[PDB]
């Protein structure tokens, strides 16, 4: 009678206090629960009840263990009930203290077991679903703003965000990505500027490239007076990103200066003094660093270490050291003047001309950080992070298919290595203009093999002198069979199976950009006064009165909720065979008491 | 202590055993015992026309949903409170 | 007089397609249960008595 | 009509990928710029028959890294003079890493969002014609009369 | 439905009417930062209404 949902019978069975279709462990509390009633749970917790409780992952008991060896089909059925049971939104509901923090901390531990269990995994999967969507539904059935900014300003045991902090450590993305969360915001990120109703193209843009230029006067406005009415107006969300951004556009602009000389002397010693232009690009690096520093500190290591941009700014730190120690030692050991012809192939001054070419990529193309504040480039980043997931497993295979065949074609062609003296021009290898000598040792068959993708090889180096026949063919042949297993059976492959990768990440991807730009915003909130890098270096009543005003909106939400979600189901439902039934019978009973009546 | 105990938190008022015949009454359609209940109530005072179900129902928000025009001439004319009754 | 006529059509047109082309839920099985209550009710009431 | 609104994103990435490459090559081969009497056949840069001097200049460093898409650009010319053997291997890897991410990860996207975006203007396609044809039509109604071109004077 | 608006008409009433858009007057800037979330309902509600 729980199983059918009525009413009239559970209360006549309950006042008059070998085949089944349920196990022998199903209870009536925890029977009256995976079905979602709300009026037959309340008639039964107002008598007594109770629900057991599941142990800890790895636990390690005697029970645990013990009974885990005796029937092991039997000890997996149970916690699933377990977990089913507790994970009722009206249960929730009911019998809580605070129902929005009860479901980010269980919504959070049975996706964990979803990895350990691997049976059950599709079930735990989709019973971690059931705790997103009830904080969200709870949260729109809010009819102001003072009721808003009740909710997510509590604290439990001053008036920052205190409760958007904790939906973010938790990865909750539908409870930070909703119209009202992100209209209170909007107001916080625009503060000094009243009106963004402007023409679109013109004056907007026009504004913001005025206020770019004023960075230095403004730092040292606020360096000097920090009080003023010319102070003050640097702390500001917009302001601090604008003068962060204008701040890297000029290092990146006094660099092109450096690569095309503009005026300088000629080259022939060996270590000469820095030139102007290199004098004033150490305050920027002397900045970075102390700002990459100054940031591990006042936060966690392990929250730093879990970016992926750190080991660039690492790499890039690295090889702007090591070019003023490879430029020093240079200086002080050598003097005078040679012509370049004659130097060597390990010295300092051209080692030390390698690494700040390669530094110039690494620290050009950090400007894709910037694409999530923009509307039009935003979703686009989000769509190329899913495809470098699909080369990897193709990646894993080319690289044994090319490891088989660059020992094979080495095996063969490792008797006739001539020398370089005896070959034209003094060239050995290819690259040269005539190529020559493509598979005599392991390193060059593996560069070979992968010039020879993009069609930059020719087809006259598997010619061998001394007039012998038969190994010639055997060459060619195997240099032809390599050619159709990576170009026509493999990448088509990566084509058909990237169209299938874009076409299941179209949807859901306006949610997953929402969250990347409010976790950027909420980085300049706080009040740290970051200046620019080059500037870088020079008691019960309260808690009482709060718990109190926090349960009537509680009190409130949880009412509309409820009947809402009651509402909706009389109306989206169809009708069974179930039904046809009782009205016959209705029509039946009539038909006999009226005969009975009339007839006698 | 492996058990977990069970109670209600945020707790409202119940109704009485003599409140809820009335309501009862009201949906199945018997017509001759709610004239009754609706006369023994100006003589004695023992029953208020005005409660409220659980759900937030009262006497005249069950008898529009079950479309019935005989009860509700009914329970008009005798003094009920009409709030926003228009609006259902 | 034109836009009369038209109105007049496309008014009952657009009534017309509801009736066709909808289904049944539940609130109508309950309406049906309580007409055979109140009926019951009624003529056991005449009878009885 | 549609397919020219799909291009200009690829094309605002593809700038800055360019961009960025365009500076490294030309820092590094700015030291051995030779004359052109000292060539054969007294020919300087690109499209000679053997070519020379492709990475002096910022002007020929983006000319050469376009016609490598298509094919035309030999490997020989990233063999420097001066016997110095450490820079001619950075310069081939640096030449090598451009090319599998414009060549392979590219080429393999537009295609993938060209197939989505076809089959979506598929339908009501030809609702759009008609308004268009129907709206050169209504150009000729009136009475103009427009002589041709060469009477028209 | 038609034949229920029919009888509210036949009796007196009354829509208000929503101003033009980027309007500077008093209210529509004293209201708009008194109450942010209660006046962005009605306008919809509005415009729901006459369409
Ligand atoms: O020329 C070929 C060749 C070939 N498969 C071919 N041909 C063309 C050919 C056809 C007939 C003859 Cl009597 C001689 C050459 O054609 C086929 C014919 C039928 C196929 F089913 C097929 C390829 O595909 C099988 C898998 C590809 C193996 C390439 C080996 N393969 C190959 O390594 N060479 C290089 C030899 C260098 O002299
Ligand atoms: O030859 C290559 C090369 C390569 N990646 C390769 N190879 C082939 C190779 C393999 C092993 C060795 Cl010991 C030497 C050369 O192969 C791989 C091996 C594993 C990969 F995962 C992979 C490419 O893809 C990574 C992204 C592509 C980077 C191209 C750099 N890259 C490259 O700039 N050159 C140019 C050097 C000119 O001398
Ligand atoms: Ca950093
Ligand atoms: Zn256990
Ligand atoms: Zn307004």
């Amino acid at each position: 009678a729980i199983r059918k949902e009525v009413v009239g019978a559970v209360e006549l069975l309950l006042s008059y206090r070998q085949f089944s279709e349920f196990t022998p462990d199903i209870t009536p509390i925890m029977l009256a629960a995976h079905t979602n009633n709300y009026e037959i749970i309340k008639l039964l917790v107002q008598k007594r009840v109770t629900i057991p409780r599941p142990h800890q992952i790895r636990c390690n008991c005697v029970e645990c263990v013990s009974s885990s060896e005796v029937d092991s089909l039997r000890h997996s059925r149970s916690r699933l009930n377990i977990y089913k049971a507790l994970a009722s939104p009206s249960l929730i509901a009911l019998s809580s203290e605070d129902p929005i923090l009860t479901a980010f901390r269980l919504g959070w531990e049975l996706k964990e077991l979803s990895k350990v269990e691997n049976e059950f995994k599709a079930e735990y999967e989709e019973l971690s679903q059931q705790c997103k969507l009830f904080a969200k539904d709870l949260l729109d059935q809010a009819r102001s703003s003072r009721e808003l900014e009740i909710i997510l300003n509590h604290r439990d045991d001053y008036h920052d965000l205190a409760k958007l902090k904790v939906a973010i450590k938790y990865h909750q993305k539908e409870f930070v990505a909703q119209p009202n969360c992100q209209q209170l915001l909007a107001t916080l990120w625009y503060d000094g500027f009243p009106g963004w109703r402007r023409k679109h193209w013109v004056v907007k843009l026009l504004t913001c490239m005025t206020i770019g230029f004023l960075f230095p006067m403004l730092s040292i406005a606020y360096l000097i007076s920090p009080r003023s009415n010319l102070g003050l107006f640097i702390k500001k969300p917009f302001i601090k990103f604008i003068c962060h951004t204008a701040s890297y556009l000029t290092f990146l602009f006094m660099l092109l200066l450096a690569s095309q000389h503009i005026v300088r002397t000629d080259l022939h010693v060996q270590g000469p003094p820095p030139t102007v232009v290199e004098w004033m690009i150490l305050p920027w690096v002397l900045g970075f660093i102390w700002g990459e520093i100054k940031e591990m500190w006042d936060g966690g290591f392990t929250e730093y270490i879990h970016d992926w941009w750190n080991l660039m700014d690492f790499a890039m730190n690295s090889l702007y050291l090591a070019t003023i120690s490879l430029k020093i030692v240079a200086y002080v050991k050598y003097n005078g003047s040679r012509p370049r012809e004659e130097w060597e192939m390990w010295h300092p001054t051209l080692i030390a001309e390698a690494l700040f070419a390669i530094s110039n990529i690494l620290s050009s193309l950090r400007l894709i950080s910037l694409f999530t504040a923009n509307s039009h480039l935003g979703p686009l980043q989000i769509s190329l992070g899913r495809m470098l997931l699909d080369i990897l497993k193709f990646l894993f295979i080319y690289c044994l298919v090319l490891l088989a065949f660059a020992n094979g074609l080495n095996q063969l062609y490792f008797y006739y290595e001539t020398r370089a003296i005896d070959e034209p021009n003094n060239c050995k290898g290819i690259r040269c203009e005539k190529q020559n000598n493509a598979f005599s040792t392991l390193f060059e068959t593996l560069q070979s093999l992968f010039w020879s993708v993009f069609g930059l090889l020719n087809l006259y180096v598997t010619n061998v002198k001394a007039r012998h026949e038969f190994t010639e063919f055997v060459g060619a042949t195997m240099f032809g069979t390599y050619n159709v297993i990576s170009l026509v059976v493999l990448l088509n492959m990566l084509i058909a199976m990237m169209n299938n990768s874009y076409q299941l990440i179209a949807d859901h991807a306006d949610i997953e950009w929402k969250f990347a730009r409010t976790k950027l915003w909420m980085s300049y909130f706080d009040e740290g006064g970051t200046l620019p890098p080059p500037f870088n270096i020079i008691r019960h009543a309260d808690s009482l009165i709060q718990n109190q005003h926090y349960q009537e909106v509680i009190r409130n939400l949880v009412k509309r909720y409820v009947a809402a979600m009651i509402r909706n189901s009389k109306t989206n439902e169809g009708l069974t065979e179930e039904n046809f039934k009782e009205l016959k019978q209705d029509i039946s009973s009539f038909r006999y008491e009226v005969l009975d009546l009339l007839g006698n | 202590r492996d058990r977990i105990p069970l109670q209600i938190v945020r707790a409202e008022t119940e109704l009485s055993a003599e409140e809820k015949a009335f309501l009862s009454a009201v949906e199945k359609g018997d017509y001759a015992t709610v004239k009754q209940a609706l006369q023994e109530a100006e003589i004695y005072y023992n029953v208020n026309i005005n409660c409220m179900d659980p759900l937030g129902r009262s006497a005249l928000l069950i008898a529009i949903e079950n479309e019935n025009l005989e009860i509700m001439e009914l329970l008009l004319n005798h003094s009920v409170y009409v709030g926003d009754a228009l609006l259902y």
